RNA sequence: GGCACCUCGAUGUCGGCUCAUCGCAUCCUGGGGCUGUAGUCGGUCCCAAGGGUUGGGCUGUUCGCCCAUUAAAGCGGUACGCGAGCUGGGUUCAGAACGUCGUGAGACAGUUCGGUCCCUAUCCGUCGCGGGCGCAGGAAAUUUGAGAGGAGCUGUCCUUAGUACGAGAGGACCGGGAUGGACGCACCGCUGGUGUACCAGUUGUUCUGCCAAGGGCAUCGCUGGGUAGCUAUGUGCGGACGGGAUAAGUGCUGAAAGCAUCUAAGCAUGAAGCCCCCCUCAAGAUGAGAUUUCCCAUUCCGCAAGGAAGUAAGAUCCCUGAAAGAUGAUCAGGUUGAUAGGUCUGAGGUGGAAGUGUGGCGACACAUGGAGCUGACAGAUACUAAUCGAUCGAGGACUUAACCAU
């Protein structure tokens, strides 16, 4: 538990802000074709923020044409060139799965800034 | 985990709504299919019009699932519809647009034409 | 099932080799004399690594 | 060939360069010593033996004390022979480092499974199941024995008994980084074992 | 892990709450083996409870001590008593409150028996 | 179908399920000969049994038809394999109705609705796990391998090349490279599942004298998450490259028979078959092997063989446990020591404790404060328990032989 974390602080990246679940931010990935680099921009709501060490991972959601996407990515992958953070939500939990359900039903359920 | 007897639901003004699976198409064995693959399917639900009636056998391939898809670098990708597009046997779709965001592994074969008619990719 | 067959006194007292007692382990209390059994209290005098237990 | 024994730590990750995520092994060792040499002329093979992780001098009896006591060194508690070798490149009480495995080479790992105890069929053999409804009394049961006719069972028939506890070899990884300071060998994919055993990375037979 | 000791997972935490209040008031009890090796760290986290003299820790250990009176003629408690007592006594001492000596086997069923006491 | 030799002091019959194994008169994959084979596809015959050989609709169904795939959807034996392994839809008990026959009771190789499936494994057999003695002194470890088992499958695409072939249409063998299906092994870092002594919210009612704060029961009361272990649907890997003899075929020289001829002398080549290469078990392989290291100058009886007693190396009893486990067994330890527990310090999980204060009429909100709580994860620290002790365990039989010296 020791051995295993330097090597991996070796590639541990700390330049990106701290956030927990339930606020919208925006992730800048840096998708590649083959030849080029373009950079889409992908924001959100965090569903949930799991794991712990090099092994930690998140999630988020948002809603594109009608259906909602999710897509998890590792916090540390160089694929991301930053993470901006939109806004800070007031939520009671650390796993957000109740919001994969109310997106519909001519009703809005979105969080309260903080 | 797309496999025998699943309703999806069409992503393009074809003429059909829902669809019943009826064969994955792969080896002898084949339970189960995955973004990105073909399987022969059946129209359960119509619109009154469309050039697809209602009963037809019909090629498709398979655009979104609730089940993920993995990527190289470690990051998944989600929707929560199944949905597909009909293929004419050939790799043209049988229809004019595309309707929602369409997946990424479709690039990596020979979809051209699928990806080239969706409002975007992620 | 039923037995098919009776069973010899040959069978019956081979077959019961392994059925039997071990002796204790046993050691002296060197405290009053008598036979104790290892790392437990001495009954018999009521003390155990030099200390009591009244 | 070439080889070397140490103990697995657990399971991490690594992004390489393209950025992509990898399962990794962690695999301690530290410098073993060749206790022995087994020449042609002697026994009937070419071999050397291997020691690894020194043991305290109270646990080890007089025999392996003199035995070990012939290399100069302390009594170590594994002991194994590489058989396939060249044998001019080693001589009693020499070490064998972690330094001798470049990255993105290609080994073997050889490794005792860990225990799962007795098992039924369903889960040994990875059988089938009868029905849960409908009427049945059948289901978890390791199915007919076989035919009438030779009127007894033919030998190499699956039923219950002990699980794992074998020993495994799994052929074609591949070394990721090798840090010869801290005596670490990082292997992609999984190896056979419970954490803290005896693993043996030999080099690779197919070619 | 844990024992289960054959009962169900109330009927042991009944169990274990009241041979706790037994230790505490009689400072040595006798009970089966396995029954006495899982209360030697059930015990012991109490009495570190009781070390540390706040608020917080004696409604923490209220919740888990039974009311039964340690000194009758004094009306006192047995989380008073823990409190008070085993935190005057033991308070120089790191881990290890209690010991565990071996009787022979039982008559009934040929159980092995034990006996713990505060050290 | 024929016979009636066995079974009437009792063997119960068809389909389906679980598990299979064998034969070849070969469905596929492999190698060839002829062709009314230009190429791509075919036909028929020869060698070949290593592996593979599907999901549904209708019918109790075997059978059978149809849908969609597939490299292919083989034919048969094993009491038409397997009911002290399953089922009971169909076969022939007692109830009832329809058709026909009978004057009637009733009958149907006619139809339809309903209808009790018993057994604690003695011996052989199969799968695992231990005690005993043997292996010419007593122990500890590393091994060789007579022999035994496992695995054995295939698709698409790009190139060679729109070249050979062909009016055109159409379109290759041989050889290279990627990437899949089904199957097997291992593992938990990722994605998920479970997690009944973990964290939080909440309903009813009893208890801690009362308020606050909590406990008991109601399926773990219910609801949302979830550590370690165990897991697949998750991840990694595998069936590679070859060698030696062969089958059918193709042969080179060469006579019997001045020529011809694959053969009688002689010399080759030639398959997913066979023996090795790959993986596992293996000296009770009574043919009981090999290697390296420890212990040995005792004491009594016995003319002698031998017997007995204390021991040496080592082992066990007993105790603390788990990377082990039905129980033995195995593995880590037993005070010059981190084996377990406790305590500290962390990782992860939950998610802002009690008290107090401020705001509000009140339900409540904010601050002190990533707070408090924490089972199975990691590291330090002898605080508690692994006390004292006992039992077992050698003294190495003969007979030949070869080389050296007298
Ligand atoms: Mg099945
Ligand atoms: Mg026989
Ligand atoms: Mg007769
Ligand atoms: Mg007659
Ligand atoms: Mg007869
Ligand atoms: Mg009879
Ligand atoms: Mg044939
Ligand atoms: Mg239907
Ligand atoms: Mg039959
Ligand atoms: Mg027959
Ligand atoms: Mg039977
Ligand atoms: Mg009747
Ligand atoms: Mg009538
Ligand atoms: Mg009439
Ligand atoms: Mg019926
Ligand atoms: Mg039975
Ligand atoms: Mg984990
Ligand atoms: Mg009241
Ligand atoms: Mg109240
Ligand atoms: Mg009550
Ligand atoms: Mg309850
Ligand atoms: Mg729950
Ligand atoms: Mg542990
Ligand atoms: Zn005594």
């Amino acid at each position: 538990q020791k051995l295993i974390e330097d090597i991996t602080k070796e590639q541990l990246r700390t330049d990106l802000p701290a956030f927990r679940p339930g606020d919208t931010l925006r992730v800048h990935v840096k998708v590649v074709e083959g030849n080029r680099e373009r950079i889409q921009i992908f924001e959100g709501v965090v569903i949930k923020r799991r794991g712990g060490g090099i092994s930690e991972t998140f999630t988020v959601r948002k809603i594109s044409y009608g259906v909602g996407v999710e897509r998890t990515f590792p916090v540390h992958t160089p694929k991301i060139a930053k993470i901006e953070v939109v806004r800070y939500g007031k939520v009671r939990r650390a796993k957000l799965y109740y919001l994969r359900e109310l997106r519909g039903k001519a009703a809005r359920i979105k969080e309260i800034r903080r | 985990m797309i496999q025998q007897e699943t309703r999806l639901k069409v992503a393009d003004n074809s003429g059909a709504r829902e669809v019943l699976t009826i064969k994955v198409l792969g080896g002898s064995g084949r339970k189960t299919a995955n973004i990105g693959d073909v399987i022969v399917c059946t129209v359960k639900q119509a619109t009154p019009g469309g050039v697809v009636k209602k009963g037809e056998v019909v090629k498709a391939v398979i655009v979104r699932t609730k089940s993920g898809a993995r990527r190289s670098d470690g990051s998944y990708i989600s929707f929560d519809e199944n949905a597909c597009v009909i293929i004419r046997d050939d790799k043209s779709p049988r229809g004019t647009r595309i309707f929602g965001p369409v997946a990424r592994e479709l690039r990596e074969n020979n979809f051209m034409k699928i990806v080239s008619l969706a409002p975007e990719v992620i | 099932a039923v037995p098919f067959r009776r069973t010899s006194k040959m069978k019956k007292r081979l077959r019961r080799t392994h059925f039997k007692l071990n002796v204790p382990g046993m050691t002296e209390c060197p405290s009053c004399g008598e036979m104790k059994l290892s790392h437990r209290v001495c009954k018999a005098c009521g003390s155990y690594n030099g200390k009591d237990i009244n | 060939t070439k080889g070397i024994l140490g103990r697995k730590i657990g399971m991490t990750q690594v992004f390489a360069e393209n950025g992509d995520l990898i399962p990794v092994t962690v695999i301690e060792a530290a410098p073993n010593v060749v206790l022995q040499k087994k020449t042609a002329e002697n026994d009937g093979y070419e071999a050397i033996q291997l020691g690894f992780d020194d043991k305290r001098e109270k646990l080890s009896n007089k025999p392996e004390k003199g035995h070990v006591a012939k290399a100069e060194t302390a009594p170590k508690r594994f002991v194994k022979e590489l058989r396939g070798v060249e044998m001019d490149a080693y001589e009693v009480g020499q070490e064998v480092k972690v330094e001798i495995f470049s990255a993105g080479e290609i080994v073997d790992v050889t490794g005792v499974s860990k225990g799962k105890g007795f098992q039924g069929a369903i889960k040994r053999h990875g059988q089938s199941r009868g029905p849960m409804s409908h009427g049945s009394r059948y289901h978890r049961r390791p199915g007919s024995m076989g035919p009438v006719d030779p009127n007894r069972v033919f030998k190499g028939k699956l039923l219950p008994g002990r699980m794992g506890g074998e020993q495994i070899t799994v052929q074609n990884l591949e070394i990721v980084k090798v840090d010869a300071e801290r005596n670490l060998l990082l292997i992609k994919g999984n190896v056979p074992g419970a954490k803290k055993s005896l693993i043996t990375v030999k080099s690779a037979v197919k070619s | 892990s844990y024992r289960k000791l054959g009962r169900t997972s109330a009927q042991r935490k009944a169990m274990l709450r009241d041979l706790t209040t037994d230790l505490i008031i009689n400072e040595r009890i006798e009970t089966t083996e396995t029954r006495a090796k899982e209360l030697r760290s059930v015990v012991e986290k109490m009495i570190t409870l009781g070390k540390r003299g706040d608020l917080h820790a004696r409604r923490q250990a209220a919740a888990y001590i039974r009311n039964e009176v340690a000194n009758e003629e004094n009306n006192q408690d047995a989380l008073q008593k823990l409190f008070s007592d085993i935190a005057t006594r033991y308070e120089e001492r790191q881990g290890g409150y209690t010991r565990i000596m071996k009787l022979g086997p039982r008559r009934g069923d040929g159980a092995p028996m034990a006996i713990i006491e505060l050290v």
